[PDB]
RNA sequence: GCUUUACUGCAGGCUGUCGCUGAGGACUCUCACUCCGGGAGGAGGACACCGAUAGCCGGGCA
RNA sequence: ACUCGUACGGUCACUGAAUCCUGCCCAGUGCAGGUAUCUGAACACCUCGUACAAGAGGACGAAGGACCUGUCAACGGCGGG
RNA sequence: CGCACGGAGGCGAAGAACCACAGAUUUCCGAAUGAGAAUCUCUAACAAUUGCUUCGCGCAAUGAGGAACCCCGAGAACUGAAACAUCUCAGUAUCGGGAGGAACAGAAAACGCAACGUGAUGUCGUUAGUAACCGCGAGUGAACGCGAUACAGCCCAAAC
């Protein structure tokens, strides 16, 4: 047959690539040595084309104009502090050890000094729970208990732009516009609507899948379609 | 009496034992951070170098080359192939890793000619060989009664035509009698059956 | 279209080649330009 | 480094190289690793010198173990070119040997005794 | 051309084993090696990666 | 590549606005979890054999399978008397 | 005073034409090398990679071409087997790299008419469709020796 759509994806052609040249900033945490004497004023609130949520333009004490991942309730004029001895206020970045338990946090690092990996999408947050000399247990937006190094930096507050998922797209045109700003080929043609040559579920006199949809983990690319290694399917039971 | 050289030789008989075990554990850390072809002032195995033809003279160059371990880096067939020709994993190249090393070195030094080479060990992912190269245009070599043969026009690109010792061994030319029917005078004259 | 200096020299040569075999060559050889190119009917390079 | 099991002080090294300079103008010395090795094997070596900046280490590697089973004393010099100049060469030397000292036999005996105290 | 519980094979995934690979039937360590950190240094660690081989799945492909 | 992205994400599929709804079935097939016991390759190890080797056998036993469980908005099924 | 027999004119006994050898000139692009470019352009150039080195491109090297031949790598399928998978087509077609006027080979850790024998290597004739391989099917297929051709043997590493 012919390579399926998921295989054409990896080749990284124009149709599948993100419009990186139209993107603003790689929202990472600032590099401080030790001292905390790094603070800044918020100059503007901009729209980030990569995440459909707002991003705050901050100017630091040493004269560095950088775009930071904006939490909720951060405006122009507000002072934000980045460092170890930083104030426990919304919009400030300090390591998980210094942040008190039961406080909603965002833009959490995986390995200390990476710049933030977890809890970055609109309105989400990570919950800091347990403290130790060795480990800081953070509850990620999926409900998972992630055991992290207490030296991993994070910004206090929930991410801005909450409730985005609440309003429906209503029409295909609105989806079109959102998708033109992402690294995704859209619209989606069902495999069941294709020819046998194009997809494992293609073919037939009527539209139905060939074999069952739940595919093994060990399945090769070109066959791994439908429900990938499903523990279960359906709603009931 | 024994030469000092015989001790470098006896150490290299077991590169995983003694002082050499510790030496190679240290050296390979620096080698893994080095390039594909690294020119070195002095050979790691002086005995083997001198035995192969090296001289501490002008126009005599040595270079360490790292080539990857394992079989062929083969692409699977994109057209119709019978079961016998459908393999990828078990296919190995006909040229040995030492010969790949000699060729890579000769390309890094277009003006020089490969004299010989030898192994200087391996780790889990790559192998290292030091290649002795010679400048055919330097008068220090054009006047050397032991090395001036390499200056002849017919010795140009000798490695790419399999004229090296590693070349001749890999071509199956070692045996002068039984077993070398399809190898001598060349693999090509014998219809590529060697 | 915009032509370069070299393109202009080439087009110029093609125009010069488009001339007839002079009257005197017909008398010298005692009795035809095979490279007769028209702007519409034929096609040049580039 | 791998063949070096003890560090020799800058003062002891100064004494050693000075004793080598008067060993060539009075007695007799062997210059180069091959000639040093043969001296230890033949027994003619009174005191053997070895450089610490030898790359590759294989050239010199055998001297500390060969001298131990032949009773010949050895000392470490930091630099290769200093040992070569002390032997009377324009170039450097990885190893040198004193084949019967001259008017330095008292100094050589003391250097051999100072090295044993330093293990 | 296409399909599959047709025949035979080939990729790919999973898994054991050997090499890299080290110190004191479960365990500690750090020195290779990997990753994070601009750096200092931090996480991991003889595992993982990679090379080799073995069993299973394997119309994804021939 | 996705990705100047991080679960309010994005990948893989099905259905196809709204409204009222979406029953029963896990035996087969698929996927997934578990598993006393059974089965389960090579290396190393033990026995036999060979002054060595080929080779025969044993012990151990991974994933997988048997076996058990979950799952149908998973492939599908919803009859005869 | 070319092919090319015209018109005009001219050159040649100051020995032209014509031929042989050697030399002069030899635009631009082209390996194309200062940088760029569809044969042009912009502001001193071995670009790039190397060896030597006065460590300065100072002295050198490589690159690209050539009818096929040659050497080193990568390596099909139609086809044949009256299907077809091993086998066959075939190490063929084709592809990558490279030398020369020829390449490659080459002075035995050989042979093994087992010998009280031969004596570097190619090649030619033969050995022979023999030995050997093979769904032991179809097919595949040497060598030693012999008769010839031409002949030529040497240098390091180490010991000291
Ligand atoms: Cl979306
Ligand atoms: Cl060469
Ligand atoms: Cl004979
Ligand atoms: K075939
Ligand atoms: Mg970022
Ligand atoms: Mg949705
Ligand atoms: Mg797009
Ligand atoms: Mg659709
Ligand atoms: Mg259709
Ligand atoms: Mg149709
Ligand atoms: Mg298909
Ligand atoms: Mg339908
Ligand atoms: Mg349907
Ligand atoms: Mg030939
Ligand atoms: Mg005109
Ligand atoms: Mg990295
Ligand atoms: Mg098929
Ligand atoms: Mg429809
Ligand atoms: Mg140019
Ligand atoms: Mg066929
Ligand atoms: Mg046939
Ligand atoms: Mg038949
Ligand atoms: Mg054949
Ligand atoms: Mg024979
Ligand atoms: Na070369
Ligand atoms: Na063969
Ligand atoms: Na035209
Ligand atoms: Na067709
Ligand atoms: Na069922
Ligand atoms: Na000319
Ligand atoms: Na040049
Ligand atoms: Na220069
Ligand atoms: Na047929
Ligand atoms: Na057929
Ligand atoms: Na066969
Ligand atoms: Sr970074
Ligand atoms: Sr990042
Ligand atoms: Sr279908
Ligand atoms: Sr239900
Ligand atoms: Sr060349
Ligand atoms: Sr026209
Ligand atoms: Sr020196
Ligand atoms: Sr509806
Ligand atoms: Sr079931
Ligand atoms: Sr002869």
């Amino acid at each position: 047959g012919r390579r399926i759509q998921g295989q054409r994806r990896g080749r990284g052609t124009s149709t599948f690539r993100a419009p990186s040249h139209r993107y603003k900033a790689d929202l990472e945490h600032r590099k401080v040595e030790d001292g905390d004497v790094i603070a800044g004023t918020v100059v503007d609130i901009e729209h980030d084309p990569a995440r459909s949520a707002p991003v705050a333009a901050v100017e630091f004490e040493d004269g560095d104009r950088r775009l930071i991942l904006a939490p909720e309730g951060v405006g122009v004029g507000d002072e934000l502090q980045v460092g170890v001895s930083a104030e426990i206020a919304p919009g400030n970045t300090l390591p998980l050890a210094e942040i008190p338990e039961g406080v909603p946090v965002c833009n959490v690092e995986s390995s200390p000094g990476d710049g933030g990996k977890f809890a970055r999408a609109s309105g989400v947050n990570a919950q800091l729970l347990t403290h130790d000399r060795n480990v800081a247990v953070v509850k990620l937006p999926s409900g998972e208990m992630k055991r992290l190094d207490p030296q991993c930096r994070a910004t206090i507050g929930v991410v801005a732009g909450g409730g985005r998922t609440d309003k429906p797209f209503v029409k295909a045109g609105n989806k079109h516009h959102k998708m033109k700003a992402r690294g995704t080929k859209w619209p989606n043609v069902r495999g069941v609507a294709m020819n046998a040559v194009d997809h494992p579920f293609g073919g037939g006199g009527r539209q139905h899948p060939g074999k069952p949809k739940s595919i093994s983990r060990n399945a090769p690319p070109g066959r791994k379609v439908g429900d990938i290694a499903s523990k279960r399917t359906g709603r009931g039971g | 009496a024994r030469s000092a050289y015989s001790y470098i030789r006896d150490a290299w008989k077991n590169p995983g034992d003694g002082q050499l075990a510790e030496l190679q554990w240290q050296r390979q850390q620096e080698w893994r951070n080095e390039g594909a072809v690294e020119r070195i002032e002095r050979p790691t195995r002086l005995d083997k170098a001198r035995s192969q033809g090296y001289k501490a003279k002008q126009g005599v160059i040595v270079a360490r080359v790292s080539v990857r371990k394992g079989s062929a880096r083969k692409r699977r067939h994109k057209a119709g192939r019978r079961s016998k020709r459908q393999g990828v994993t078990r296919i190995t190249r006909r040229k040995d890793i030492q010969r790949v090393a000699e060729e890579r070195a000769s390309r890094t030094f277009p003006n020089l000619r490969v004299l010989n080479s030898y192994s200087v060990g391996q780790d889990g992912r790559q192998k290292w060989h030091e290649v002795i190269l010679i400048d055919p245009n330097h008068p220090a070599i054009q006047n050397d009664d032991d090395l001036s043969w390499i200056c002849a026009d017919d010795q140009a690109d000798r490695v790419f035509r399999g004229l090296t010792g590693a070349g001749r061994r890999n071509r199956g030319l070692s045996g002068k009698g039984k077993g070398s029917e399809k190898t001598r005078p060349s693999l090509r004259s014998n219809g590529g059956k060697g | 279209g915009k032509k370069s200096k070299a393109t202009k020299k080439r087009l110029a040569k093609l125009d010069n080649q488009n001339s007839r075999v002079p009257a005197w060559v017909m008398l010298k050889t005692d009795r035809r330009n095979h490279k007769r190119r028209h702007w519409r009917r034929n096609d040049t390079d580039e | 480094p791998v063949y070096v099991d003890f560090d020799v002080p800058a003062d002891l090294e100064d004494d050693a190289l000075e004793a080598l300079e008067v060993a060539r103008d009075t007695g007799a010395v062997k210059k180069g690793t091959n000639e040093t090795t043969k001296s230890i094997e033949r027994g003619s070596a009174e005191l053997v010198f070895v450089a610490e900046d030898v790359q590759p280490e294989e050239i010199v590697m055998h001297i500390p173990e060969l001298a131990d089973e032949k009773g010949v004393p050895f000392i470490f010099v930091e630099q290769q070119d200093d040992l070569g100049h002390a032997a009377g060469l324009e170039v450097g030397s990885a190893a040198a040997a004193v084949t019967d000292a001259g008017e330095a036999d008292a100094d050589v005996e003391d250097i051999a005794d100072k090295v044993e105290e330093l293990r």
